[PDB]
């Protein structure tokens, strides 16, 4: 909270 | 041989496009190329060329994937043997309840449950089951909780939040429809005002992100909901949260270099809507807020060349003043964030590459004193420890609760006085299938990168190994966007680490692990290449010291670290035997350049943005989809999820069609395509552990190492  | 997907030529640009947002400054003319698996990207996902191609792919997986079913079986069991079936998580004060979860033996979904503040938690009498996910989950492919949200003081509406495909795009909805309110259409956050008047949340938008917070009112149609903070600049998301009081709002924006926040004041209820700035955005700066009552504001940020944090204190009157400073800015301290409490703020961050927790208290004057910082105290030389906040719900509170775990000891969660110092146990992992840690070690080596630079390695193994000769390694890598990899406990790797296999995580620069700097100086925009020569470091030094040999050694990346293997794999394919690659980020320049793939503008501060010429061509010197090339690669599996919201199912598609295109040698490069899950997923069950059991079977199987040392 966001990521590969 | 294997699939190999048709060439349709397609051009793909990079640069200015008309009507298109390429970034603050893209090249003019442009530059253009062609990808002749542009098709297989399908936005609907359902375009029946692509779907029978991936049905090809599915075919020749299971086709070849026969051979370690019973393999794979075995190691479903070691795992099941290591998780504990029927279980209650560490309860927690929430109000008047002790909050906690639990799994039952044949079930596949926590519940989620609660019992009243001076009883005793455990299924029984006194339980209320808030939610059973379960019974969300019935007769569905996919099911994910984002969120379990009661509403303060009473706990009587209990709002959640659901995603059914895996895309990320939440509904919230309320337990036992109390009430009938709905919200479509959110990132899952709920975040509650008072009284249970009202709640608030975020939406998604174009290319799915984060782009707004909003108030929902109970009793109303989202229709009705007031929007109360967009940010339109591309390279943010919104974010918002709740003051430990309660009484005040925090709404943020964060780039990967950039913040801002905004504070809503809670008591002056429904109807009221505006905001107050904090502090300006300025490119560059990053800070984030908590309060302390209603007035001071304890500002946590990289200002003033600060680069691992300095924590200051300043007022709600007048918020641009900073120059008090709490916790001074530290060359060999990264402090990644507060939390604060009525009586004090926990610290977390990093020390000599390991997680670290620090603990400031007020002063006889009643105000935040810079002399009682204490360091907390740990017993093993190399562990991980994260405070829970997830799990401190009250702002009064003297008992702060920490997850604490090593490689060789199963984690525990456990309370501890900020005053006292005392450590109690709250609830200590189990682990059957006859696990002790005595037969195991960790130990720390270092590599030494190419420029001179010491790669550090964290590695654990059966203490009965012989070591006087080379042995099988499992070497894993991340290391995108200051995450770090962490030495702590996890079942999952036991599996190899019974068979007398090494595992061993590579701390790469990308990563944090070093402090801010082993990522904004080390692994990112045009030194992201780093990450890649780091771990080919890291993995050298396995082989030079002895430990391993290349047709021993297998590596390991997901998602960023996807990335990572791709390039690796271009490069030094030589040092490997054998690789797994879950969800992997690798048509890097091709999703780079296109502001709609879902988290591109995000990352344009990250890698880089192809578009401009200061940026092409490093991305594309570790593109892994561009640098494929005929030569040979070892065994290797692919696995992803068709409705990854992160890294698109296009991307491993295309790189596996590629390879078996271009490669010269006749490994298996296998693809595993579940068409029901995310990027997360595989799944949200004991499904996932079967999924993470062929992964096990498929290296084990190229290793040829498949029997237990007991």
């Amino acid at each position: 909270f966001r990521v590969r | 041989r294997g699939p190999i997907a048709a060439h349709r030529p397609h051009e793909v640009v990079f640069g200015k496009v008309e009507g298109e947002d390429r970034g603050a400054n893209p090249m003019d003319p442009p530059r253009r190329r062609v990808d002749p698996l542009f098709w297989l990207r399908d936005d609907n996902r359902a375009d029946p060329e692509v779907l029978a191609h991936l049905h090809l792919e599915k075919d020749y997986y299971e086709k070849r994937a026969v051979d370690i079913k019973d393999l794979a079986e075995t190691i479903y069991q070691e795992h099941i043997s290591h998780i504990e079936e029927t279980d209650m998580s560490a309860p927690y004060v929430y109000d008047r309840f002790l909050y906690y979860t639990r799994d039952v033996k044949g079930l596949s979904y926590k519940l989620h449950c609660r019992v009243p503040a001076g009883k005793t938690p455990g299924e029984g009498e006194d339980e209320e089951i808030v939610l059973d996910e379960n019974k969300l989950a019935e007769g569905k492919s996919f099911c994910v909780v984002g969120c379990v949200a009661p509403a303060p003081p009473e706990h009587a509406l209990v709002a959640y939040s659901v995603d059914y495909c895996g895309d990320e795009v939440y509904s919230i909805r309320f337990v036992r429809d109390v009430v009938a309110d709905k919200v479509e259409g959110t990132n899952g956050s709920v975040v509650w005002g008072p009284n249970a008047e009202c709640f608030f949340y975020i939406t998604k938008d174009a290319s799915k992100r984060d782009n707004k917070v909003w108030r929902h009112i109970i009793g109303q149609p989202q229709s009705e909901d007031v929007c109360l903070y967009t940010d339109d600049d591309p390279l943010f998301s919104v974010g918002v949260g709740r003051s430990g009081d309660g009484k005040t709002l925090i709404i943020c924006s964060m780039s990967s270099e950039t913040s801002e926040s905004h504070l809503l004041d809670l008591r002056k209820g429904v109807k009221h809507n505006t905001l107050e700035m904090v502090r300006p955005r300025e490119k560059g700066v990053r800070y984030t807020v908590e309060m302390h009552g209603t007035d001071t504001l304890i500002v946590l940020t990289n200002k003033d060349k600060c680069v691992n944090g300095k924590v200051v204190l300043t007022k709600r009157s007048a918020p641009t003043d900073w120059g008090t400073v709490l916790i001074p800015h530290d060359d060999k301290v990264t402090i990644d964030d507060v939390a604060v409490f009525a009586k004090f703020a926990v610290l977390s961050g990093r020390r000599d590459g390991l997680t670290r927790v620090w603990t400031v208290r007020l002063g006889p004057d009643n105000l935040f004193s810079s002399a009682t910082l204490k360091e907390l105290h740990f017993d093993e030389p190399v562990f991980t420890a994260h405070v829970v906040c997830s799990q401190m719900k009250t702002y009064d509170a003297s008992l702060l609760r920490l997850r604490y775990s090593s490689m060789t000891t199963p984690t525990v969660w456990y309370d501890e006085d900020v005053l006292s110092g005392e450590r109690k146990v709250v609830k200590a992992r189990k682990v059957g299938g006859g696990f002790e840690s005595k037969n195991y070690v960790c130990r720390r080596e270092l590599a030494t990168a190419p420029d001179g630079t010491k790669v550090p390695i964290s590695l654990v193994y059966d203490t009965s190994i012989d070591l006087k000769k080379p042995n099988p390694t499992m070497l894993y890598g991340y290391g995108s966007y200051g995450i770090c990899i962490e030495p702590e406990f996890n079942s999952r790797f036991l599996p190899y680490v019974d068979r007398g296999m090494i595992y061993a995580i590579a701390h790469v620069r990308g990563g944090g692990e070093m402090g801010r700097t082993w990522y904004e100086v080390g692994g990112k925009y045009l030194t992201k290449r780093n990450t890649f020569m780091d771990f080919i470091a890291c993995a050298e030094h396995l082989i030079s010291s002895g430990l391993t040999t290349p047709a021993q050694l297998s590596c390991e990346g997901r998602s960023a670290g996807g990335l990572l293997v791709g390039a690796v794999l271009n490069m030094r394919p030589d040092l490997f035997h054998v690789a797994l690659a879950g969800v992997p980020f690798v048509d890097v320049m091709t999703t780079m350049c296109d502001p709609s793939i879902p988290l591109t503008t995000g990352e344009w501060e990250e890698w880089g943005n192809p578009n401009e010429y200061k940026f092409f061509d490093y991305m594309n010197s570790y593109s892994p989809i561009d640098n494929v090339r005929a030569q040979d690669y070892p065994h290797l599996m692919i696995q992803a999820g068709l409705h990854d919201p992160r890294v698109a199912y296009w991307e491993p598609a295309k790189w596996a069609s590629k390879l078996r295109e271009l490669k010269t040698d006749s490994n298996e490069v296998l693809l595993k395509m579940d068409l029901e899950s995310g990027h997360f997923s595989a799944s949200d069950r004991y499904k996932y552990l079967r999924e993470n059991a062929i992964q096990q079977a498929f290296v084990l199987k190229h290793l040829n190492v498949r029997q237990l040392l007991r």
